[PDB]
RNA sequence: CCUCCGCAUAAGCCUGCGUCAGAUUAAAACACUGAACUGACAAUUAACAGCCCAAUAUCUACAAUCAACCAACAAGUCAUUAUUACCCUCACUGUCAACCCAACACAGGCAUGCUCAUAAGGAAAGGUUAAAAAAAGUAAAAGGAACUCGGCAAAUCUUACCCC
RNA sequence: GCUACCUAAGAACAGCUAAAAGAGCACACCCGUCUAUGUAGCAAAAUAGUGGGAAGAUUUAUAGGUAGAGGCGACAAACCUA
RNA sequence: GCUAAACCUAGCCCCAAACCCACUCCACCUUACUACCAGACAACCUUAGCCAAACCAUUUACCCAAAUAAAGUAUAGGCGAUA
């Protein structure tokens, strides 16, 4: 095998004793007394040295190997970093849900209706997008960063405006910085989700069932394809160390205890920083199986079984120019086995908001070709974020 | 306040200002701890006065009234802070017999030349510590010749010297 | 001369680290390898050349597969990230290897021979004669050095009892013990013999300076030596 | 050369410096409300205003931030004013607009910012060069103020104005006889920017009513054990003035107005400044403009900055629920937010 | 060339050198990761002023006061002065033991109590 | 051409080639300072 | 105190205390304009704000508001008779504002 | 009238055209009094950049070029996790200038931002006459390289052939 | 610290034709083929254009290393503080 | 007669005798003239060369033990200038 440790890069070993600390009997006439490193033959010992009052700037932590929380099997703990390999194969291998294509008809019935909608929506979802582009700093190029949670929370002021014609929409807060925790098991695999996304939408009152009972007892016929060549315990935290818990983000007490929709933000100024689209629905899906397990635990108990009262924690995640929206579901809680009861989910995948917007106007040959403004767009994807922001207040 | 800075608002330029006689080791010695601590204090704000007046005559380009105060107040502080430490040193004494409170050691430098080292004292011991170990000390035989050649120019100096005075001596006898 | 060398990391990741240049400067400063100096930018990429390799609480044979060929500046064939069970690591790719392809590294010999694709890595002992390998190696459980460019090969000659003699590129005989584990195939990026230069801009970005301007005249090893094929190296210990 | 005028400065008489900077005045208490308009139709529909859940869910958005949360240390002393206030402050301001959108209908097309500078650059004054290789010569002394509020409400329109444009004060503007280099007040040179929070291409070139929100270096404890006790709103004021002022230049400069141009109608600006718990009002109305010795030969126009006490909004957030929780200050803070712009 | 008599002082380095000089000032604190200073209370050099009030003593001497001999005062006269009568009177009953000296005002080592004379835990 | 400013005023690197400390790492530095304290040199180095 | 081995604190070590200081505090007038709180001093090289407040607080008992000091430089182009360069003693001045107004 | 300049940052001795008296003598290439001076008076106050980061193990392959089509090669300038302990807080270095390196108050040289000419800044001329000679600028009856080894300053604007 | 080479992090290049380019003219910039002025001059190597490059084998601010029985060298016996 | 000519003392060299010294408080090994934090590695080595022998390759007092005569004697030395 071939060592990665050069010998001139590692610390050098100490030089050998002076040959009389090889006598039995003697001591030796060392520079211990003079304090201070002598050229005459002067070199002794020297014991151990500890500080008997601790310093917070020079505090040493014991080893792994005596921690009051370290355990002898290793947990797999996921963030808001952890880029899987197969993002959607290992969600639904690690959720234990039946993969939907198209979105149900419950928000298509309510954003179908000509009279939800804005008086000029158009026009100001583009003064919005053209604001949060360009017109938002002083730069003239801004960065991903600077823009995303900008034009979010445009997106999220502009879908509340709406409160004066639907009197359901002040039950709704926009929580930032919260975090989640939840824990189960999956075939023999202790598993924990502990993420911090940008920010969460909590209600008073839970959101109404999706799927009846004909299509969950149908999923059970549904089974999960598993890949071979590849552990499903690739690209996570693989720790020791832990503590297992069923607590959520809010405890007793909460005015906004029930979840909506989870805002999860991909802020990075550049290419490599920044997650694939099926990376972030992988995310996306195993936050909102953490929110909705925590939920479960909190509510019904640390109990594996079935679920017969259903909750729905939609998600969504964005990066600047692209939307990936998710309306989730939780129908079980026992993911030991495979032959059981699987979960229903609908993610729409590939919906652009624009094709491209141009900040400062292109000049060839001393004339314009496209002037300032956001070039193609496609009201579809914002249609559908109303129909997930709008769906919780009927 | 801030008027404690000047000296008496009728004494504001009166040409010469009668104040003499400092303090005496003596009288120092004879008063106790907190009256000599007061004492010290009123030393010091009469100080700060005579610096504040001195520097405004020195500003407004005349000569300062009495300077012989100014002195005075210096050498009966200097005074007191040579009975404290007499004291101190008395006290040291007493308790741990050791002189000079500032410990250290006789160590030879690089140069070869025998200087007493002071401690600086710090918190982690010496035998791990990464900028006392670059602190050398020790002679090496290369320096026994400029120590012999600066043992020989003292050696000039002192013989000129004794010359010096001889021909002084022999000036003196010859025209006296 | 503080020249500490950049090779600082004693274990295996998979994110590229950087590497300084040096310009044919050792420890003393002084140049001693003219022709080095001056070129583009490039991070250094921990290639695991040692084929089969056990992970943790495992024994037997294992699976991967590939994902991404990419390429990398520090050699002239491309290497490729090939995942497979908990761990990532990089290894030189073959040729003909593309997105969504299965490599097996197994270890136990078997009696007759084993029909494996230009993918895979078996053992010597379980190739059958005349076929083009790479990667070889020289004591078990030592790791790939020889025969690692860009669409280098070896064809296997003849066995013995123990021994396995490699055909090398360079027309030579080499043996080696039986139990050593060699890839099948041939390495990517053929054709870069093929590779036209065009101008000196080219060897300015990948950090040769050119040769030197004196006129030296050419002594008596100038000459075409026509010698006939120098002996086998043996590695196989013999008490 | 031009010097930087800070907000929120630590300076101790820095208020009436602020105001011979700027040439404005100060007048105690809240600006009287425009009577000129007898409203005949007050007998219809007229929403009124349930403070019961206005106070419900400002004391909950105040216990998501201050109470309960899970965080990821213990709480330290420092960035307390950063992770706790910081948050509720916008989380205050959402919730307001949020539910003030049905009684006015001006904020749902307003754009709510989070923390974005104000810009504004003028000319003021001016002195000799005692030094340099320029002595004896007349120069310019420019100024410049970098603001960054928290939360900033954006309009269409224009709001109502409160006094006319030709309102005399008796009240002078206060007067310095010595070199503004005394206070904490230095000069650097870099780029001049006039920005309100949105380039001029946007439609939205007015404005409502900022928030800001003190740091940790200008907390009360901190003044008060620095032997400050009248050092509390001299900083409160002299940080309201410098933001109205800027605001109403940035404002000001958008439309085609500057030192020589003066302006057509006054602009009437509205900001609550507040820290940790105790609120501050202020207001603010664009009278003049032009402040170069060049143009202020003969100019009686004057600037009025309104302004009254800081009061605190709780008192000891403890036992899971909240001790007390004045009224008038909420009052105050949900009047200032209903201010329509003025549609005949 | 640059000077050379000149001491260093703190205007004569770039960027990087205005900061780890100094004017010889006495530090009070230390720094962290945010570029900020964490001064400590128990650092700065509290100045402890009595009270001036009843105070009869002018920083002034006349010139009727009469002199006398200067002599230094050691540690024999303090030591007869002060331990010399009490130990007397103790020797004289007789109860005096010369196992315990602590009672006279000797210490054996200067760690227990705080204000110590050799290692000097005290300022000035 | 006008080849006469052959000096480039810079503290670090007069500092870091002809220092107090680069001089007493090195004996040949020590000797060096040896000799200005014998000859009468009132300053030793930079 | 000025040319006094401070003693090294330990974390949680008895607070530092001063009896017999050894600073001179020097009042001069200012020379350029200055407003009637700004107060300007003269303290030596080895003095901070938070000692000149304590200093000035104990002994003449006056409210500091805030304390702004810088080091000056003092002249060095002189030339003796034998051609050699005067060195002026520097000092540091203050700038102590007024609490009460 | 010029602006091929100036204002800041970077490097650099640090007091080097502010006042007062001397201005009899002394340095202005001569004078007033002052960028080649003697002594006294005090400038510059930070928020500007620094002064930096408690450990044990682990994690970080899909560039930039409006980054959204396309297209590559020189294969690339930026990110965290689990645990333990830590709720004392705003101290320090400079904020002047007409300035640096070349023995100088030198037609030499110096990195980036700002309007590429403006709101920065300065005076080719001490006076008298129009000697010869020299240098820098406009053109000339006819020839346009016929003078010079050679199109050697110069303005028109210029094609083909040979060697390397 | 000027100059030969290397190392780590940065900056610079208007405009037109842009054939895709170690493309062209041309600002700032890198070097200096010729004329004229002086050789105790502004200068122990200067003044304007006629000049070549100016999207790359280009230039530069910072820090470090290679020194004489040698360093370096796209080889001038060129440079290593006039 | 203007320019400018002289006015003795800091002492300087070697003898005899004698053996000569090194913190008032702070700072001095990092950017000495810096109060305060975690790899401890750092000496132990024929000196050479010029000149001379008309060049020069062997060789050429210098080596640190008190005078002198022996004696420049035996000796070493391209058996020669020399030691
Ligand atoms: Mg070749
Ligand atoms: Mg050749
Ligand atoms: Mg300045
Ligand atoms: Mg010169
Ligand atoms: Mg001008
Ligand atoms: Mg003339
Ligand atoms: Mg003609
Ligand atoms: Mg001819
Ligand atoms: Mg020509
Ligand atoms: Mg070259
Ligand atoms: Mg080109
Ligand atoms: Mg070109
Ligand atoms: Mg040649
Ligand atoms: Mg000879």
């Amino acid at each position: 095998a071939y060592e990665w440790g050069v010998r001139s890069t590692r610390k050098s070993e100490p030089p050998p004793l002076d040959r009389v600390y090889e006598i039995p009997g003697l001591e030796p006439i060392t520079f211990a007394g003079k304090m201070h490193f002598v050229p005459w033959l002067a070199r002794p010992i020297f014991p151990p040295w500890d500080r008997g009052y601790k310093d917070p700037r020079f505090y040493r932590s014991p080893p792994l190997h005596e921690h009051p929380l370290y355990k002898d099997q290793a947990c797999y703990i996921f963030h808001h970093r952890c880029r899987l390999l197969e993002g959607v194969k290992q969600a639904l291998w690690l959720t234990k849900t039946k993969l939907i294509e198209g979105l149900p008809e419950k928000v298509l019935s309510l954003v179908d209706d000509p009279r939800n909608h804005i008086e000029n929506q158009d026009e100001c979802v583009l003064n919005v997008i053209s604001h949060a582009r360009l017109w938002q700093t002083t730069e003239e190029i801004p960065k991903r960063e600077t823009y995303c949670p900008v034009i979010v929370d445009n997106l999220i002021q502009l879908c509340k405006s709406q409160i004066l014609k639907h009197p359901s929409l002040a039950r709704r807060i926009c929580v930032q910085n919260s975090t989640f925790s939840a824990t189960w098991n999956r075939e023999s695999l202790l598993l924990q989700v502990r993420g911090s996304g940008g920010a969460r939408l909590s209600t008073k009152d839970p959101l109404p069932t999706i799927a009846s009972r004909e299509e969950i007892e149908a999923t059970k016929n549904h089974v999960l394809e598993t890949f071979y060549p590849i552990s499903p315990i690739i690209d996570l935290h693989e720790c020791n160390i832990y503590d297992v818990k069923n607590d959520t983000g809010f405890q007793e007490g909460y005015p906004y205890p029930y979840p909506h929709t989870l805002y999860l933000l991909d802020k990075a100024n550049l290419r490599p920083h920044r997650l694939q689209p099926d990376q972030l629905r992988a995310k996306m899906i195993l936050f909102a199986f953490g929110s909705a397990l925590a939920q479960a635990r909190l509510l019904y108990g640390n109990d594996a079984k079935v679920l017969e009262q259903p909750v729905v924690v939609q998600s969504v995640g964005t990066d600047g120019r692209v939307f990936h929206f998710l309306v989730f579901q939780l129908n079980t809680t026992d993911l030991d086995c495979n032959e059981g009861v699987k979960n229903l989910a609908w993610v729409d995948s590939d919906q652009l908001l624009y094709q491209h917007f141009w900040c400062l106007p292109v000049i060839k040959k001393r004339v314009v070709v496209e002037p300032v403004g956001p070039v193609g767009f496609k009201p579809e994807t914002f249609r559908k974020f109303l129909a997930l922001y709008l769906h919780g207040a009927a | 306040g801030l008027e404690e800075f000047f000296d008496d608002p009728k004494n504001w330029g009166q040409e010469k200002v009668k104040s003499g006689a400092a303090w005496t080791c003596q009288q120092l010695r004879n008063k106790s701890n907190e009256d000599l601590h007061k004492l010290w204090y009123v030393l010091l704000k009469e100080r700060n006065m005579l610096l504040t007046l001195e520097q405004e005559a020195k500003r407004q380009r005349l000569p300062m009234p009495s300077p012989e105060r100014l002195d005075k107040v210096v050498d009966s502080m200097d005074a007191l802070d040579k009975v404290v430490q007499e004291r101190e040193d008395a006290l040291r004494l007493l308790q741990t017999g050791q002189e000079r409170a500032r410990p250290g050691a006789w160590r030879r430098d690089i140069f070869g030349r025998i200087i007493w080292h002071k401690f600086k004292q710090w918190v982690i011991p010496w035998h791990l510590n990464k900028r006392y170990n670059r602190k050398r000390f020790f002679a090496l035989p290369y320096v026994d010749h400029f120590l012999r050649l600066e043992r020989e120019k003292r050696a000039r100096i002192k013989a000129r010297k004794e010359n010096l005075e001889r021909k002084k001596a022999k000036i003196l006898l010859k025209k006296f | 001369a503080n020249f500490v060398s950049w090779k600082s990391r004693t274990k295996y990741t998979i994110t590229p680290v950087k590497m300084r240049k040096s310009g044919g400067r050792d420890h003393t400063g002084r140049i001693r390898v003219h022709g080095i100096g001056g070129g583009h930018k490039q991070r250094y990429r921990m290639i695991d050349f040692l084929r089969f390799r056990p992970e943790e609480t495992k024994s037997g044979p294992f699976e991967e597969k590939v994902i991404q060929v990419r390429y990398d500046p520090c050699r002239s064939a491309d290497i490729a990230l090939v995942a497979g069970g908990s761990r990532k690591r990089w290894i030189i790719a073959t040729e003909n290897m593309q997105a969504g392809d299965t490599i097996l590294n197994s270890n136990h010999i078997g009696r007759m021979a084993v029909a494996a694709r230009e993918g895979d890595a078996h053992p010597l002992g379980a190739l059958p004669v005349g076929t083009l390998i790479n990667n070889v190696e020289s004591e078990p459980g030592r790791g790939a050095q020889y025969i690692r460019a860009a669409g280098t090969c070896g064809v296997l000659l003849r066995k013995v009892n123990g021994t396995a003699i490699i055909q090398l590129p360079s027309k030579r005989q080499m043996q080696v013990l039986e139990t050593c584990v060699a890839t099948v195939g041939r390495v990517s990026n053929v054709d870069h013999n093929k590779r036209v230069i065009g101008k000196a801009g080219r060897n300015r970005w990948l950090g040769k300076r050119p040769n030197s301007g004196r006129w030296h005249r050419k002594g008596g090893w100038a000459g075409r030596k026509i010698r006939p094929l120098p002996p086998m190296k043996s590695y196989v210990k013999l008490p | 050369m031009k010097y930087m005028v800070y907000p929120q400065t630590f300076a101790l008489n820095a208020d009436r410096w602020y105001q011979y900077f700027t040439k404005t005045v100060f007048l105690s208490g809240l600006p009287p409300p425009p009577a000129e308009p007898e409203p005949e139709p007050e007998p219809e529909p007229e929403p009124a205003l349930d403070l019961a859940a206005l106070r419900a869910v400002a004391c909950d958005c105040l216990l998501q931030e201050h109470f309960y949360l899970r965080r990821r240390r213990r709480v330290h002393r420092y960035e307390e004013s950063e992770v706790i206030s910081l948050p509720f402050l916008d989380q205050l301001v959402s919730t307001l607009v949020g539910l003030l959108s049905p009684h006015n209908p001006a904020l749902a097309a307003a754009a709510l910012d989070y923390r974005c500078p104000v810009h504004f650059y003028w000319v003021r004054g001016e002195e000799i060069i005692p030094r340099g290789h320029r002595r004896g010569r007349i120069d310019d002394l420019r100024y410049q103020i970098d603001d960054k509020p928290n939360n900033q409400i954006r309009i269409s329109k224009q709001l109502a104005e409160f006094v006319p444009l030709d309102y005399s004060v008796p009240i002078e503007i206060p007067t310095i006889k010595c070199k503004p280099d005394k206070l904490p007040l230095f000069k650097r040179q870099y780029e001049n920017h006039i920005f309100v929070g949105s380039k001029t291409a946007d439609p939205c070139c007015y404005g409502h009513t900022q928030f800001h929100l003190l740091p940790d270096k200008l907390r009360r404890e901190r003044l008060l054990r620095q032997n400050c006790a009248d050092q509390i709103e001299v900083v409160f004021r002299a940080n309201a003035i410098a933001s109205l002022f800027a605001w109403t230049g940035a404002q000001a400069m958008y439309q085609g107005f500057w030192s020589e141009a003066d302006v057509t109608r006054p602009f009437v600006s509205q900001a609550v400044i507040t820290d940790g718990k105790y609120f501050s009002f202020f207001c603010y109305q664009l009278n003049t403009l032009a402040l170069t010795t060049q143009a202020d030969q003969n100019n009686p126009r004057k600037n009025i900055c309104w302004g009254t006490q800081s009061k605190p909004l709780y008192e000891t957030i403890e036992d899971n629920d909240v001790k007390g929780f004045n009224d008038d200050v909420l009052l105050q803070i949900v009047h200032f937010l209903l201010n329509r712009p003025k549609e005949e | 060339g640059a000077d050379r008599m000149s001491k260093w002082t703190s205007k004569r380095g770039p960027r990087s050198f205005r900061g780890r000089k100094g004017r010889g000032a006495k530090g009070i604190g230390f720094l962290t990761s945010g570029w900020r200073f964490v001064q400590i209370k128990e650092m700065v050099p509290e100045f402890v002023v009595p009270d001036l009030t009843g105070f009869k003593l002018k920083p002034y001497v006349s010139y009727l006061a009469p002199e006398s001999e200067e002599t230094p005062l050691t540690a024999a006269q303090l030591f007869s002065e002060a331990v010399a009568p009490a130990i007397e009177k103790d020797f004289k009953d007789g109860t005096f033991d010369p196992d315990n000296l602590e009672k006279y005002g000797f210490e054996p080592t200067q760690e227990g109590k705080l204000f110590q004379l050799y290692p000097r835990n005290f300022l000035r | 051409k006008a080849r006469g400013n052959e000096y480039q005023p810079s503290n670090i690197k007069r500092k870091n080639k002809h220092g107090w400390v680069r001089r007493l790492s090195t004996p040949a530095g020590v000797q060096v300072i040896l000799r200005r304290m014998l000859k009468g040199r009132k300053s030793l180095s930079h | 105190a000025r040319n006094v081995v401070y003693p090294l604190y330990r974390l949680g070590g008895p607070q530092l205390r001063v009896f017999r200081t050894n600073f001179f505090i020097q009042l001069v007038r200012p020379g350029v304009a200055q407003p009637e709180d700004t107060v300007q001093f003269r303290i030596p090289m080895e003095m901070t704000r938070v000692d000149l407040r304590n200093y000035l607080e104990g002994i003449y008992n006056v409210p500091v508001a805030a304390v702004r000091t810088r080091v000056q430089h003092g002249s060095n182009k002189r030339r003796d008779h034998r051609n050699v360069r005067i060195k002026k003693p520097d000092y540091k001045v203050a700038y102590v504002q007024l609490a009460h107004g």
